[PDB]
């Protein structure tokens, strides 16, 4: 607050002292906020008790996540998608910016771990131990979940481990293919960089004084018509920096109820089978894969869509 | 070069002792040091160890008392390779019944201002 | 009972929010304090000493400064109270959902499957006690997507075929129960030849030994 203002100014940090508190409430309220960027990504991808690996060797039935799953071959160890979704989306004047405490390769082990999990284990994992099942038996037991007898899987089992492995490289050319697709993250990365390219623009406003510039008053002007003059920019960019700061909290809120529904989301579509409609995509839910994003999450969700309905007769009682 | 300085303490109730933190410079324009993606890291005692985080520094270092204070990359949790086969399933024999807790606010205290 | 009365920082997001508004009416307070530009803090000292003319503009800048700090006060307890009541509105759907029914939404009511929630108040909050079932001591077993049995392919009705190395049973999902493999657990679809991984084994019928 007080470098923003005043720079290394004493006579304007003099000044600044009669105040009060002011400096050091808006200071606590950006502390704040940083504190609650860390916790929303925990809330959202620290939901495993264990770092989970997938074997070996990949055989899922005809199931291919190679997508999904890590490349090994590159540093960053993400996967395919999650590669691409990367690839996709001051300092002078007292503004800095701090770390994250989980970095991408943190938050890419957590989503690895969940995926391993989902895959070997299904929803177990989620509630207790976790415990292995063949992975065209867990989605025949989500097939289930959705009011479909569990030999319509096995007896389709190419079928549908076609159409699945289909679908998912459908998402990374889309991706590849489309420069809006990730524009809610963009819009996040756009307003927060014209919230603080705006606050250093206030910077070369007069507001009323002789100069925008602090030590033009201070080489030509002597201490009693100085004061005044700093007087009228103090006022300015304290009340500039103030309209900063409301607005973070007010976009900060936004921003932690997004978090919370993907926490919820993680939970309900990722560790389990939800019946909320719509909650988990379009269809009849079976299962959800996270893959992770800048300052971001992104789902995959897998549904069960019917096709090809027939006309029948039909009667309440025989 | 200019930034912030944050001290990293246990509580007084446990130890007069303190790590500093110079936020965003080097090690070398300072004037037990370790230089973090955070800043320049002086008092802790850096070690090759991890353990689930205590007090965050950033970019996945923690520091935490140990007497002495050190610093670490955090764990994210205990390896572990499920046992996945084609037709290997694994069902529990035994249950156990489970209690936890969850607190939320519901309200503030009722203020007025003349 | 006990972790409660052994640890301090457990009830921390109740304890926030009465720190948070204390520190908000102190520093509100502590505003009063301020000069703001005046010759003094104290409005009785400009009113005792100064006349009319120029008592005016000392009081403006308590004015501005006194209206500033208020509206910076209030405009911060909004904030806060949309947080409370975001909150709320969480409790009053995990009442409904955890305490009033059992919950097949994941981890909203606790780890593990929820089987009830309880109550409990506390000064400004509420405190809910989720208790679920959470499975143990799993072992390991083989398994078949179907049994062949007279050339038919059967499926468990409600649970999933185990061997324990030399016999074949079913058994529900969540506990194991082993059970025979009969025509009343199981149902039929179609011949042996399309499933994958169907296992040869027989299928009990219970009238057989009657008729
Ligand atoms: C999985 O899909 C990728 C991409 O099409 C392919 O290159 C790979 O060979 C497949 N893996 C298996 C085991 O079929
Ligand atoms: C069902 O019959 C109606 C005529 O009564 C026809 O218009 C409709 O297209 C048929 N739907 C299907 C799926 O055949
Ligand atoms: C402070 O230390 C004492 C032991 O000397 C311990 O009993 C007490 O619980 C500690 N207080 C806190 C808040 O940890
Ligand atoms: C300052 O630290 C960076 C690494 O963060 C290093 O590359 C650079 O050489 C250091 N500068 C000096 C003078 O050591
Ligand atoms: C940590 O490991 C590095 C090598 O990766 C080694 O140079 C360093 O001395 C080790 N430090 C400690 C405290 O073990
Ligand atoms: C289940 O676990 C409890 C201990 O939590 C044990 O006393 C009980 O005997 C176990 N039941 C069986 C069938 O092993
Ligand atoms: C299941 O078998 C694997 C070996 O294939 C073993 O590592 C694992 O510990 C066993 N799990 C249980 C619960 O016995
Ligand atoms: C499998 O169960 C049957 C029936 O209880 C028992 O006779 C047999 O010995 C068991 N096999 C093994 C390997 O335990
Ligand atoms: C399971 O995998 C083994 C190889 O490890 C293979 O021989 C066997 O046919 C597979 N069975 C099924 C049902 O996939
Ligand atoms: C199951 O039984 C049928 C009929 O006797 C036989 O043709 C088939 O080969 C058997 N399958 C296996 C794996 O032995």
């Amino acid at each position: 607050c007080t470098m923003y203002i005043c720079g290394d100014s004493t006579e304007c940090s003099n000044l600044l002292l009669q105040y009060g508190s002011f400096c050091t409430q808006l200071n606590r309220a950006l502390t704040g906020i940083a504190v609650e960027q860390d916790k929303n990504t925990q809330e959202v991808f620290a939901q495993v008790k264990q770092i989970y690996k997938t074997p070996p060797i990949k055989d899922f039935g005809g199931f291919n996540f190679s997508q999904i799953l890590p490349d090994p071959s590159k540093p960053s160890k993400r996967s395919p998608i999650e590669d691409l979704l990367f690839n996709k989306v001051q300092k002078f004047n007292g503004l800095t910016v701090l770390p994250p405490l989980l970095t991408d390769e943190m938050i890419a082990q957590y989503t690895s771990a969940l995926l391993a999990g989902t895959i070997t284990s299904g929803w177990t994992f989620g509630a207790g131990p976790a415990l292995q099942i063949p992975f065209p038996m867990q989605m025949a037991y989500r097939f289930n979940g959705i009011g479909v007898t569990q030999n319509v899987l096995y007896e389709n089992q190419k079928l549908i481990a076609n159409q699945f492995n289909s679908a998912i490289g459908k998402i990374q050319d889309s991706l590849s293919s489309t420069p809006s697709a990730l524009g809610k993250l963009q819009d996040v990365v756009n307003q927060n960089a014209q919230a603080l390219n705006t606050l250093v623009k206030q910077l070369s406003s007069n507001f009323g004084a002789i100069s925008s510039v602090l030590n033009d008053i201070l080489s030509r002007l002597c201490p009693p018509e100085a004061e005044v003059q700093i007087d009228r920019l103090i006022t300015g960019r304290l009340q500039s920096l103030q309209t900063y700061v409301t607005q973070q909290l007010i976009r900060a809120a936004e921003i932690r109820a997004s978090a919370n529904l993907a926490a919820t989301k993680m939970s309900e579509c990722v560790l389990g089978q939800s019946k909320r409609v719509d909650f988990c995509g379009k269809g009849y839910h079976l299962m959800s894969f996270p893959q992770s994003a800048p300052h971001g999450v992104v789902f995959l969700h897998v549904t069960y869509v019917p096709a090809h309905e027939k006309n029948f007769t039909t009667a309440p009682a025989i | 070069s200019f930034g912030g300085v944050s001290v990293i303490t246990p509580g007084t109730n446990t130890s007069n002792q303190v790590a500093v933190l110079y936020q965003g410079v080097n090690c070398t324009e300072v004037p037990n040091v370790f230089q973090t993606r955070a800043g320049c890291l002086i008092g802790a005692e850096h070690v090759n160890n991890s353990y689930e985080c205590d007090i965050p520094i950033g970019a996945g270092i923690c520091a935490s008392y140990q007497q002495s204070i050190i610093a670490y990359t955090m764990s994210l949790g205990a390896e572990n390779s499920v046992a996945y086969s084609n037709n290997s399933i694994a069902i529990p024999t035994n249950f156990t019944i489970s209690v936890t807790t969850e607190i939320l606010p519901v309200s503030m205290t009722k203020t007025s201002v003349d | 009972q006990d972790s409660l009365s052994s640890t301090p920082s457990a009830l921390g997001k109740l304890q926030d929010v009465v720190n948070q508004n204390a520190q908000a009416l102190n520093t509100l307070v502590k505003q009063l304090s301020s000069n703001f530009g005046a010759i003094s803090s104290v409005l009785n000292d400009i009113l005792s000493r100064l006349c009319p003319p120029e008592a005016e503009v000392q009081i403006d800048r308590l004015i501005t400064g006194r209206l500033q700090s208020l509206q910076t006060y209030v405009t911060q307890q909004l904030i806060r109270a949309a947080e409370i009541r975001a909150s709320a509105n969480l409790a009053a759907t995990k009442m409904s959902e955890c305490v009033l029914g059992q919950s097949k939404r994941v981890d909203f009511c606790g780890k593990g499957y929820h089987l009830m929630s309880f109550p409990q108040s506390a000064p400004h909050g509420v405190v809910f006690l989720h208790v679920t079932y959470v499975p143990a001591h799993e072992k390991n077993f083989t398994t078949a997507p179907a049994i062949c049995h007279d050339g038919k392919a059967h499926f468990p009705r409600e649970g999933v075929f185990v061997s324990n190395g030399t016999h074949w049973f079913v058994t529900q999902r969540n506990f194991y129960e082993p059970q025979i493999i009969t025509t009343d657990n199981t149902f039929v679809s179609g011949n042996c030849d399309v499933v994958i991984g169907i296992v040869n084994n027989t299928v009990y019928d219970p009238l057989q030994p009657e008729l």
